C-alpha cells in the first residue's frame, strides 16, 4: 500500500551468490538473535520413501562428532526437519557466532562418509520412531546409496541459505564451506507427491493459474473462501494445503469423503457476484497488515522467504502480485476445479 | 501532559509502533471478590472494542486484566502502522478513551454468552492440564488459599453462575480503564517510552502448609515436588532461579535427566509468581517410590561447576533475547521488571555478571515444601 515502507523492506532484502550456493539477506538493524536456515532439496528422494528423514539424521554426525552437541556448547540449539521436498537446518545465535556456527553446519552437511555402524545405528533410532513403506524403503537401502545420494543432493548448487536478523552480510571468505562441491548438479524437481503425499482416500486439486506468486494468492484465498463458506453451512469439510518452494501450481487437499460437500461449495462461489469481489478486498487488506506484524519475527520472516521465495522476489512484487488477483482469477480455478472434480 | 519520558534507547527497532497503559491496583487478587466479575466483563470489553478500533492504522487491540506478582492490572494496548508508513494517522489515548466509552451495552450482551464460554473453557483446560495439575494441587494446600492454584482463572462455581445482568457493572470498568491512574509505555523508532517511574511492589505469599504430600488414586502414574527459596532477591527471582530451573530442567543433559536416566517425560518449571520450583515427570508405580527418593536425593547433594554455569549464562541470555525480539514479549518485560531491569541492555548485562557463588547461595536457601502424586 504505502510505497515507502514496501520500499523500506526492499532496502533490507537481497539475494545473491556466495560460492556455489545462494544467500538471501533480510537485514534487521538492532535485532537481539539472528536466524540462519540451511535448507536443501530433496524432493526426488520421495521414491525412497523416507530417505530424506534418514539423511536428515545421518547429517549430524561427522567422525563420531554430533553437531547437535557441539552447537549446544556454544549456545546455539539447531534445529532440523524434513517436508517433502526439503531438509531444514535452523537455528539462533548472536550475530557475532554466525560464521563460525554456518561454516560448522556446512561442514557436517557437506560430508558424504557415514560408516556401517552409524547407518545401522540411525536406522534402528527412526524403527523405534515409527513405532513410536517408510520402515521398509529404508531397510532396502545400504551404505552406498545414502553416500551416493549425499553427493547428490547435499551440495551447495542444491541448497539455499537464509540468514534473517543483524546486519552483517555473508560471504565466501567466511563460509569457504559453499563450495565444497562434488561431480553432481543440482538434481531435477521430480517428486512422488501422488503416493508420499496423498493416500488413495485423498484427492489434490491444482491451483495454477500461470503466476508462481499468484498461485499462493488464489490458493490460499480459495481456501478461505470455501473455510467461510463451510463455517455458515457448519459443513465438516477439511480443506489441506500443499504449498511448496519447488512446485510451481499450489494444491488443495479435501478428503475423498468431503469431495461432493466441497464440490457444492466451489460452486456456491460464484453465486453470489459481490462476494468473491470483497473477499479479495479483504484478504488483501489482511495479507499486508499480517506481513507488516510477521516481519517482526525472525521465522515467520523464513516463512515467507520459503512460501514466496522472497529475497528471488521483491516485497514490491509480493504485493504487486497480490494487488493483481481478481474476480477473473478466481473464477477461472474455480472452473478448473470442477472440471478436476467432475473427473 | 507525562510528568517524565524516560526513553530507553538502543531498542530492536519493530515495524509497529505500540501504545500502552497499565492500571494499578493495590489489591492483591484475592481480596477482589468480584474477581470472576471483572474478568467476564473485560473479555465483553476487550471482543466489542476491538471491533471498533482494529481498524487501519490500528492493527491489533490488546485489553486484558493480566494478574503481575499477585496484583491485578488493566493492560490496554494498541498495535499500529507508524503514520510514515500509514495512510491514516493513528487515534489519541483520549479518541481511544472515548471509543471504549462509547461501547454500546447491546454489543456487551451479544458477547456475554461467548465471552463466557472462552472464560469457562480457559479455567477447565487449566485446572485439567494433566502435567500443570499436580502444581495448582500443591499452591492450594501450601498457601491454604485455592485463588493462587485452582481459581487463578477464576473460580469455576462463580464464573459459570453469572447472568447477564453484569451489564450493569460495565460503567464501573470503563472508568477504571480509563479514569485509573497507570503508566503509559510507547514503543517507536528504536526506543521504548514510559511516562514515569513507579516500580509496583510485588507481593508473594508466605507458605503456611509446609511440608506436603497429596495421596491420589486413579489408574492410568505422575509426580510432583515443589521447593521454595528464603530471601529471594530481584536478581534470583528473575535470572538466577530461572538460570538454576534451567541448569536443572532443560538445559539438554540436566542434572535430572541424567539423574533419572539410570532407572528410565521430565519437567521442571519455577513459579515467579508463587516462588515455587516445581519438578513433575511421568512414571510408573513400581518407579514412583524410587524416583521420589532419586530426585531428592540429587536436589540435596547437587553441585555446580563454572563451566557449565557459563553455558547456562549464554543459553538464558539466548532465551531472554528470543523473548525481546517479539514485540508483546518485550513490551511486557518492560512493564514487569523493577528499576534498570526495564532496559533489556541491562537486564543481559545482568545475566553475563552473575557468578557460581550466586548458586550457592540459592542452594542453601533452598527447601522441599510439596509433593502430588497421581
Amino acid at each position: 500500500l504505502n510505497k515507502s515502507f514496501v520500499k523500506k523492506l526492499d532496502e533490507s532484502l537481497n539475494r545473491k551468490q556466495v560460492g556455489s550456493t545462494n544467500v538471501t539477506r533480510y537485514k534487521i538493524e538492532d535485532s537481539y538473535l539472528v536466524l540462519a536456515a540451511v535448507r536443501v532439496g530433496i524432493g526426488g528422494l520421495t521414491y525412497h520413501n523416507g530417505a530424506a528423514a534418514f539423511l536428515e539424521a545421518l547429517k549430524f554426525w561427522r567422525y563420531g562428532e554430533n553437531i547437535y552437541n557441539l552447537f549446544f556448547q556454544r549456545g546455539a540449539i539447531l534445529n532440523a526437519y524434513t517436508t517433502l521436498e526439503f531438509t531444514d537446518y535452523v537455528f539462533l545465535s548472536k550475530e557475532e557466532s554466525i560464521n563460525e556456527n554456518l561454516n560448522l553446519l556446512l561442514t557436517f552437511l557437506y560430508h558424504h562418509q557415514y560408516d556401517e555402524k552409524t547407518i545401522s545405528l540411525e536406522r534402528n533410532i527412526i524403527i523405534n520412531e515409527i513405532n513410536g513403506g517408510s520402515a521398509e524403503s529404508i531397510s532396502r537401502m545400504g551404505r552406498k546409496e545414502f553416500e551416493l545420494i549425499s553427493q547428490k543432493y547435499y551440495t551447495p548448487e542444491n541448497t539455499s541459505i537464509y540468514v534473517i536478523g543483524g546486519n552483517q552480510d555473508i560471504d565466501l571468505f567466511h563460509i569457504p564451506t559453499a563450495v565444497m562441491t562434488t561431480q553432481y548438479g543440482k538434481p531435477t524437481h521430480k517428486v512422488n507427491v501422488n503416493e508420499v503425499e496423498m493416500n488413495k482416500d485423498m484427492i489434490l486439486l491444482p491451483v495454477e493459474h500461470g503466476d508462481y506468486l499468484k498461485n499462493r494468492m488464489i490458493c490460499h484465498l480459495i481456501a478461505d473462501m470455501i473455510k467461510h463458506l463451510a463455517q455458515q453451512l457448519e459443513y465438516d469439510v477439511s480443506v489441506g494445503l500443499f504449498i511448496s518452494t519447488n512446485q510451481h501450481s499450489c494444491y488443495l487437499k479435501v478428503k475423498k469423503s468431503d469431495q461432493k460437500r466441497f464440490s457444492s461449495l466451489i460452486q456456491q462461489l460464484s453465486m453470489d457476484e459481490h462476494f468473491i469481489e470483497t473477499y479479495i478486498k479483504d484478504y488483501q487488506w489482511r495479507f499486508m497488515n499480517e506481513l507488516v506484524i510477521n516481519f517482526n519475527q525472525l521465522h515467520n520472516i523464513y516463512d515467507y522467504m520459503t512460501e514466496y521465495r522472497l529475497g528471488e522476489y521483491t516485497v514490491a512484487e509480493l504485493f504487486g502480485s497480490l494487488d493483481s488477483v481478481d474476480k477473473l482469477d478466481i473464477l477461472a480455478v474455480r472452473n478448473e476445479l470442477i472440471n478436476q472434480l467432475t473427473v | 501532559q507525562d510528568p517524565m519520558d524516560i526513553k530507553i534507547n538502543g531498542i530492536k527497532k519493530y515495524t509497529i509502533h505500540v501504545l500502552a497503559k497499565v492500571s494499578a491496583s493495590g489489591m492483591e487478587f484475592t481480596q477482589e471478590k468480584d474477581f470472576e466479575h471483572q474478568l467476564l466483563l473485560t473479555d465483553m470489553l476487550e471482543t466489542v472494542i476491538r471491533k471498533s478500533v482494529e481498524v487501519n492504522p490500528v492493527l491489533h487491540f490488546h485489553l486484558r486484566k493480566s494478574i503481575i506478582m499477585n496484583h491485578s492490572y488493566f493492560i490496554l494496548g494498541l498495535n499500529y502502522i507508524p503514520p510514515a508508513f500509514a495512510t491514516k494517522n493513528v487515534k489519541s489515548i483520549h479518541e481511544i478513551y472515548q471509543a471504549i466509552q462509547d461501547v454500546n451495552d447491546l454489543q456487551l450482551l451479544d458477547e456475554f454468552e461467548k465471552s463466557k464460554e472462552k472464560l469457562i473453557n480457559k479455567i477447565q483446560q487449566y485446572k485439567h492440564s494433566d502435567s500443570h495439575s499436580g502444581s495448582i494441587r500443591l499452591k492450594d494446600r501450601l498457601f491454604a488459599d485455592k485463588k493462587y492454584g485452582s481459581d487463578r482463572l477464576g473460580n469455576f462455581e462463580k464464573m459459570n453462575k453469572i447472568t447477564d445482568n453484569i451489564i450493569y457493572a460495565a460503567p464501573d470498568m470503563v472508568n477504571k480503564i480509563c479514569e485509573g491512574d497507570g503508566l503509559f509505555y510507547h514503543i517507536n523508532d528504536g526506543a521504548i517510552h514510559i511516562s514515569n517511574i513507579k516500580d509496583f511492589n510485588y507481593y508473594i505469599p508466605a507458605v503456611i502448609n509446609e511440608g506436603v504430600e497429596d495421596i491420589r488414586t486413579d489408574f492410568s502414574s505422575i509426580l510432583t515436588c515443589a521447593y521454595t527459596f528464603e530471601h529471594v532477591t530481584d536478581l534470583e527471582r528473575e535470572i538466577l532461579i530461572p538460570m538454576f530451573d534451567g541448569y536443572i530442567g532443560k538445559y539438554g543433559h540436566s542434572v535430572l535427566f541424567k539423574t533419572l536416566r539410570l532407572v528410565d517425560h521430565i519437567s521442571s518449571h519455577y513459579d515467579q509468581e508463587s516462588n515455587l520450583l516445581f519438578i513433575t515427570v511421568l512414571c510408573s508405580k513400581n518407579q514412583l517410590s524410587t524416583i521420589l527418593t532419586k530426585i531428592q536425593h540429587t536436589i540435596e547433594s547437587i553441585e555446580f561447576d563454572s563451566v557449565s554455569f557459563s553455558l547456562s549464562k549464554v543459553m538464558f541470555e539466548n532465551e531472554s533475547r528470543f523473548r525481546f525480539e517479539d514485540i508483546n514479549g518485550l513490551l511486557s518485560h518492560v512493564i514487569k521488571q523493577h528499576g534498570e531491569y526495564k532496559n533489556p541492555e541491562s537486564f543481559l548485562k545482568a545475566i553475563q555478571n552473575t557468578d557460581i557463588a550466586d548458586f550457592y547461595r540459592l542452594k542453601a536457601n533452598m527447601r522441599w515444601v510439596g509433593t502430588s502424586i497421581v
